[PDB]
């Protein structure tokens, strides 16, 4: 998701003859996201062809996948570039999986990739394999020690026990990953010889993703202090269960109790603290004075006394988080950058209009009439303090 | 209010990075240490050092690897044509003809089997395939006359 979703690092990984999936969470609508494509084949050099990922987890994504599907279903239908799709975070029923592979865009899509987290998972993918024996399927076994989404499923014990019954299937690709930086150590399952350890012979694998190790690469758009602590981070074997951070490594739920795997040696603030709040919310009144100012030093800024705050301070305190200094959002919108706030800058003239809207004893004719022309208007915009 | 939308402070911004939810892996971080690292020099020196231990024990200088930096092949003219299944016209990309022209052909005729230049592969349809200049690879499909 923040790595992928630029069209620059995953054409540079593309044009440097390498296999990728462009990350589809950070884009919410067909058109976003279709410029995205555009951009990459402008960046595709001749020839060249790349994938897309979507993600599974909520039903207005996959409203949005009907567009989306519909929209990789026009692009195909065009002729685009993209030549496979990847479903993430879960396995989509026979029903589901067999409209995708038989898509207008078939052919275009050309191999279907799907990424099991559990032994039902994998059983999952199977009998959509068989579902249609002469569709490539590459199956993406992924672990919980990988990065981002989580699962409490071990690397070696799923395969270990579903492999004999994924390999009577020649429609499916055995992809191993997670906990991989380099070919050393990704050598022995590619030869099988790591199936020996548990005393089971060899047991080779089609291919290998990895995830982490390419976050502090330079085509990268992730920030060079980020980059820096990524690094600094030192990492492990095994994965183990006692709650800590474990080689600057430690686990965190998201807002839908899902596991996430973020780094909390570079910020250690934001990780423990969030463990803290969550396993203390009954009390939170009582804690509050430790909770709000622990939300300060996260930068999760609470706004100074409601009632007594100012209105300037109100509107003095979006500019301040909004409005960047450094990238100067004036600046910021002549490239057309992705990164626009432009819904940010649409809230402070909503409250900046609300301003109006409580403080004026008259009839609203010459304050309202003025601020909402475009030419006028934006012209007041690019300039917060004025 | 916390969790939501916390991935994209990793990329382009000035702010302090220890406030931010940034996501490695636990076991791969220890393979994550050189910095700034082009994904060109990462994913080679992945596929470069898997060449050289599978070259080492088994293959030893192996014909394969030899070919390569002298610049001899697998899959040449005649297989390329019945490999790949996506034909590129332009900038656009179509599914390879030969795959509904092959088997759905009435009559198919390939010439010349085991000698690669004269390789000749036609059918019923009145599609037929041959190589001229080297590497350029002819289709040559025709109706009526
Ligand atoms: C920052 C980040 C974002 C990710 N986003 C997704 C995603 O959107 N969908 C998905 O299936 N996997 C996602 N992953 C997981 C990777 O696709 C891959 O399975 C995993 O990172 C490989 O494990 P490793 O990086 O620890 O070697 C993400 C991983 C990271 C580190």
């Amino acid at each position: 998701t923040p790595t992928t979703v630029d069209a620059k690092i995953v054409a540079a990984a593309a044009n440097a003859g390498h296999w990728a999936e462009l990350a589809g969470g950070g884009q919410v609508t067909e058109q976003i996201f279709n410029d995205r494509i555009a951009e990459l084949e402008t960046l595709l050099e001749p020839g060249r062809a790349i994938q897309f990922n979507t993600l599974f987890l909520d039903p207005y994504l996959w409203k949005l996948q009907v567009g989306g599907k519909r929209l990789v279903q026009r692009a195909r239908q065009s002729g685009a570039p993209i030549d496979g799709l990847v479903v993430s975070a879960g396995i989509p029923d026979l029903e589901e999986a067999v409209d995708i592979i038989d898509e207008l865009n078939e052919v275009g899509i050309s191999h279907v990739v799907f990424k099991p987290g559990t032994v039902e998972q994998i059983r999952s993918v199977i009998r959509i394999a068989a579902e249609v024996p002469t569709k490539p399927v590459i199956v993406h076994i992924e672990g919980g020690r990988a990065g981002g989404h989580h699962s409490w499923e071990d690397l070696d014990d799923l395969l270990l026990a579903t492999y004999s019954e994924l390999r009577s299937r020649s429609n499916i690709t055995i992809c191993v990953g997670g906990g991989i930086g380099t070919p050393e150590r990704s050598a022995e399952y590619l030869s099988g010889r790591w199936a020996e350890v548990h005393g089971y012979p060899l047991m080779p694998i089609d291919g290998i993703l990895v995830g982490t190790a390419a976050m502090a690469t330079l085509e990268a758009t992730t920030s060079p202090q980020v980059k820096q602590l990524l690094v600094e981070t030192k990492g492990t074997e095994a994965w183990v269960g006692a709650g800590k951070a474990a080689n600057g490594m430690a686990s965190g739920r998201s807002q839908l109790g899902a596991d996430i795997h973020e780094i909390d040696n570079a910020a250690s603030r934001c990780g423990r603290l969030l463990d803290e709040v969550a396993g203390d919310a009954d009390a939170v009144a009582e804690r509050r004075d430790e909770i709000i100012a622990a939300m300060a030093q996260t930068a999760k800024p609470y706004f100074g006394d409601v009632a007594e705050m100012t209105y300037l301070q109100w509107l003095r305190r979006y500019v301040e988080l909004a409005i960047g200094d450094g990238n100067s959002t004036a600046d910021t919108k002549r490239p057309d950058s992705p990164w626009l706030d432009i819904t940010w800058r649409d809230r402070f003239e909503q409250m900046l209009k609300r301003a109006e809207a409580r403080l004026h004893p008259q009839d609203f004719g010459p304050i309202e009439t003025l601020f909402d022309a475009d030419a006028d208007g934006e012209r007041l915009l690019e300039d917060p303090e004025a | 209010w916390w969790r939501s939308d916390s991935l994209w402070q990793a990329h382009d911004a000035r702010y302090e990075a220890d406030q931010v939810c940034v996501i490695p892996g636990t076991a791969a971080v220890a393979g994550i240490t050189r910095v700034d690292e082009p994904v060109g020099e990462l994913l080679d020196r992945f596929e470069q050092a898997a060449v050289d231990e599978v070259l080492g024990a088994g293959a030893e200088p192996v014909e394969v690897l030899s070919r390569r930096q002298a610049r001899r092949d697998a899959s040449g003219p005649l297989a390329v044509v019945l490999d790949a299944p996506d034909v590129l016209w332009a900038g656009r990309m179509s599914v390879n003809p030969v795959h509904r022209i092959a088997a759905p052909t009435e009559w198919q005729v390939r010439e010349g089997s085991d000698n690669r230049s004269a390789s000749h592969p036609s059918t019923g349809a009145r599609l037929e395939v041959a190589d001229d200049q080297h590497v350029v690879l002819s289709v040559p499909l025709s109706g009526t006359w």
